[PDB]
């Protein structure tokens, strides 16, 4: 008889969870969840002992460009309060070291008009803006048909993309960072891999992979900027397999294939090295999967500008050197930590008595802390004193007794973002 | 007052002075982000500049969900029944993380809830 | 706009500027070619300044 | 905070900031030119943090917020850098 | 272009052509350098 | 090819302040980009 009674269970707990599913698969309801969950997922994997802080402050995209739009200028916006004035521009206060907005972008008007204004803020406040891309951004459905891209650089000449075009030339591109494919949070429902209380919910993920909870992938970056900081107090170490950039732990799934098993990759496919560099050189942070693992690493951190060219000579390419740093945010980082601390320790010198080369003889004492001028300093080193010269110049403000005018030209150390070998067989080669 | 203090002046006076040279002490600066984004399923009608930051660490990140207090009126697709035009409207609430859960979902939608106690009873068999 | 956005004027102001000095960039140009050719059995009633060119690469070429 | 004898008085700020005790900041600068007398019998060390420009030892005062606490400001505002420097232009002496 | 004539951030409008796409041009024409010329020598500012 | 590079090129640069002997300094320092003027260069250098 209770056979009988068992069977009205399963029917009765099939029925259930196919309504269950209904919930969870919810647009919406994912929306919320993955939202909070990828904060958490954030918040939980920093350290606030070792000085570092988030706040939370809600706004829809479509809100921002209102907010953008109403004000006559940016210096007048609600955000421009809540990073600059109340922080960066505050006697006594503190300054926004990054925003990580929770967003997908399109190539759609409103979309790039809010990068623009989110590239200004971050210009004025030195604080990089990071988020992410839709599929739709590269004309796919999702990005599981990011493989079936023959070449993206073509596929960006298209009239479609006229004004991010125009965007990766502007001098502001430098402040924003856009990353690619997203990741799972959740393993889904399962009595023996993910089980709930008495319900006995196993979740059932259709063809559709939209049924998988992902998330945000610019929260796994900001992870990577905290640890650099966790450990070293600046924030260069984040695009590298063993040098920081690496994502561990993510979640997996092992369900059945045709006949045989395969796990659900974290990240939406399984990028290769010429499809990440195609992706490096279109402006893309794209986190990329390492096979049969459950490890991810961001190769580099490429901001949206586009690198300017310059005439093949010993000046013309000294330019192109300097100028591809200021398109890297592993560079700008420092930029921007050093901009922090010159606006507070200043303030500080305000009303002092100082003559021009008082500044000259005080900066220079100053910015040596953290240069590592030696010949062959250990990457420890190097990480916390990411300097190796640096340069200051001041000259006076002429009919303004008391103004000054200074100049701070910095070398930082290199990351190895590259090599071409050549090998060669070859006989009577001088012994090594 | 920063100063220090001193007793009026006398043939013989006496002071403790730190030697710390003409060096300039500094303060270290945190590491600060700011995550925006749509955490509530509705718009505020307070304005950007109006509505404040909310600072979240691991000792109270359940507590600012609490604070923040998330709600969703949301319409799916009602699978109890064999019917097409049947759906399904539910008013979900969340103080916490735990509250996405399947177990608080269905305890916070009758039409699953009763479904459930339902189970229960046949189970007691 | 590429001019570089920068707040109002303080007491201590702070800017980045890339060190280009006075190189000027420029931009690298293609070399486009145009095969022009009797590529139909018959002639188009378009005029020439009125029928257009086709941009044709190895991923469309059957296309 | 401040209690007073026998009777038991809280004092009630309304909404109305003019309800706290205020007072004329000149005072405040005059106590700067003092210093820098004081320290050295000349009068230039009156404008900075650390110059002599100073004001050490404000009153605070912690109340309900919007079910958070916070603390009335010293001065009515907290003037920001750029609100500072257009005060400067126009020839006024704001202490922030 | 560089001097400060430069007129940035124009307008775009995509739209579907002869099976193509295309964008409505910003200004109503495309002006050439040669025409551009001829509007100069009678006196006309043209923004090309 | 050097047609093509001037025509674009200097484009550009109109509108600009530039004398007679500016033009000279830079349009040399430009030329100097394809010059190879050394004793022997290889085939290689030769060819760019």
């Amino acid at each position: 008889n209770k056979s009988l009674v068992d069977q009205m269970l399963v029917e009765l707990d099939k029925k259930i969870s196919a309504q269950m599913d209904e919930i969870l698969h919810n647009s919406q309801f994912q929306a919320m969840e993955s939202a909070w969950r990828g904060l958490k997922l954030f918040v939980d994997r920093t350290d606030f002992r070792e000085n570092n802080k988030v706040e939370i402050l809600h706004v829809t995209k479509d809100e921002l460009l209102e907010d953008f739009e109403f004000a006559p200028e940016t210096a007048q916006s609600g955000l421009y309060k809540h990073v600059y004035s109340a922080g960066y521009g505050q006697f006594g206060g503190e300054p926004v070291g990054a925003i990580i907005g929770n967003y997908a972008f399109t190539p759609s008007t409103p979309d790039m008009k809010l990068l623009q204004y989110m590239g200004a803020l971050g210009a004025m406040a030195h604080a990089p803006f990071i988020s992410s891309v839709g599929p739709e951004f590269f004309g796919i459905d999702s990005f599981e048909e990011l493989p079936n891209i023959k070449d993206l650089k073509s596929t960006f000449e298209s009239p479609k993309y006229t004004k991010w075009r125009s965007l990766r030339e502007s001098e502001d591109a430098r402040y924003l960072g856009l990353t690619a494919p997203r990741f799972l949070l959740r393993v889904p429902y399962d009595p023996i891999e993910n089980p709930v209380k008495s319900f006995n919910y196993a979740e059932n993920v259709s063809a559709s992979h939209e049924h998988y909870l992902w998330g945000n992938t610019a929260f796994a970056f900001a992870t990577r900027l905290t640890d650099s900081f966790a450990k070293y107090r600046w924030c260069p170490n984040i695009i590298g397999p063993q040098s920081g950039g690496a994502v561990e732990d993510l979640p997996v799934h092992v369900f059945e294939s045709m006949g045989a098993l395969q796990s659900k990759i974290p990240t939406e496919v399984l990028i290769t090295d010429r499809k990440e560099f195609e992706l490096a050189e279109e402006g893309f942070i794209a986190l990329t999967m390492r096979k049969g693992s459950d490890n991810a690493a961001f190769f580099s951190a490429n901001s949206i500008q586009k690198p300017k060219v310059f005439p093949n000579t010993k000046e013309g390419k000294e330019a192109e050197t300097n100028y591809k740093l200021g398109t890297q945010l592993p560079y700008m980082m420092i930029i921007n930590r050093l901009a922090h601390y010159v606006k507070v320790l200043q303030r500080e010198q305000i009303g002092a008595w100082k003559e021009r080369q008082d500044l000259e003889r005080e900066l220079n004492s100053w910015i040596k802390q953290y240069v590592a001028d030696q010949e062959n300093p250990p990457a420890d080193v190097r990480s916390r004193r990411p300097l190796r010269a640096a340069r200051i110049e001041v000259m006076d403000v002429e009919g303004n007794p008391g103004w000054y005018q200074v100049s701070l030209s910095v070398r930082p150390h290199f990351k190895y973002m590259g090599a071409n070998f050549e090998l060669s067989l070859v006989g009577r080669l001088d012994q090594a | 007052s920063k100063e220090g203090s001193v007793a009026p002046k006398e043939r013989i006076n006496i002071k403790y002075i730190p030697a710390t040279g003409d060096a300039q002490a500094e303060v270290e600066l945190p590491l600060k982000t700011l995550v925006v984004g749509d955490f509530k399923g509705h718009a505020e009608q307070t304005p950007l500049e109006e509505r404040a930051t909310v600072t979240v660490d691991k000792n109270n990140f359940e507590a600012v969900m609490r604070e923040s207090e998330l709600k969703i009126t949301a319409t799916v697709k009602n699978k109890l029944t064999d019917d097409e035009n049947a759906e399904l409207p539910v008013e979900l609430n969340f103080k916490s993380l735990a509250d996405f859960a399947p177990d608080a979902v269905a305890s916070q939608v009758p039409e699953l809830k009763k479904l459930i106690e339902l189970r229960e009873a046949l189970v007691a068999l």
